[PDB]
This record gives structure tokens, C-alpha cells and sequence, in this order.
């Protein structure tokens, strides 16, 4: 039971580091998609103003 | 017997952190499938 409890622990952290990765990807992804949508909205608003 | 007594809290110890982690994990994976979507949606915010 402790061995196969510690290989379950060992996989378990293993798909744990890949999630936190693929976490931090996407919300920096989320960011500056927002930012940028923010930026386009001044750009329309510049080019309309021209 | 003391042994396995004393193995088994170990065991026992190891499932509690496994589980914490378990539970940290599906929050992980909730917030994975929401921040794709967000992305997705700003996206096309952002086409528009």
C-alpha cells in the first residue's frame, strides 16, 4: 500500500508541474490578449479621430 | 505489529498529502479550462 501510494504521490506531481506550466501559459496568454484588445480600442479611437 | 502500525500512519500521512494535492490539481484544471476560454474569447474580441 505505501509503494504504490508513493508512485501514485510521484505521477500525481508529475501531471501537477505539466498543469501549473500550461497555467501560467494561459493566463499570461489571457493578459495580453486584453491588454492588446484594450490597445485596439485606442487604435480606433486615433483613427477615428483623424 | 508496532511496525505495521507505525507504517501504516505513514501511509495514512502520504494519502492526506496526496489528496491536498489531488484537490490543488482539479482547481488547477478547472482554472485551465477557464483561462482557455477566456483567451478564446478575448481573442476574437480582440479580431473584432
Amino acid at each position: 500500500e505505501k509503494d504504490y501510494l508513493q508512485k501514485k504521490y510521484n505521477e500525481l506531481q508529475e501531471e501537477k508541474s505539466k498543469l501549473e506550466a500550461q497555467i501560467n501559459l494561459l493566463t499570461q496568454s489571457l493578459r495580453q490578449t486584453e491588454t492588446e484588445a484594450g490597445r485596439a480600442e485606442i487604435d480606433k479611437r486615433n483613427i477615428e479621430d483623424q | 505489529q508496532m511496525a505495521n502500525e507505525l507504517m501504516e500512519r505513514q501511509n495514512i500521512q502520504q494519502i492526506s498529502d496526496n489528496k491536498h494535492i489531488e484537490e490543488q490539481l482539479a482547481e488547477k484544471k478547472a482554472d485551465v479550462e477557464i483561462l482557455k476560454n477566456q483567451v478564446s474569447a478575448f481573442a476574437s474580441d480582440l479580431s473584432s
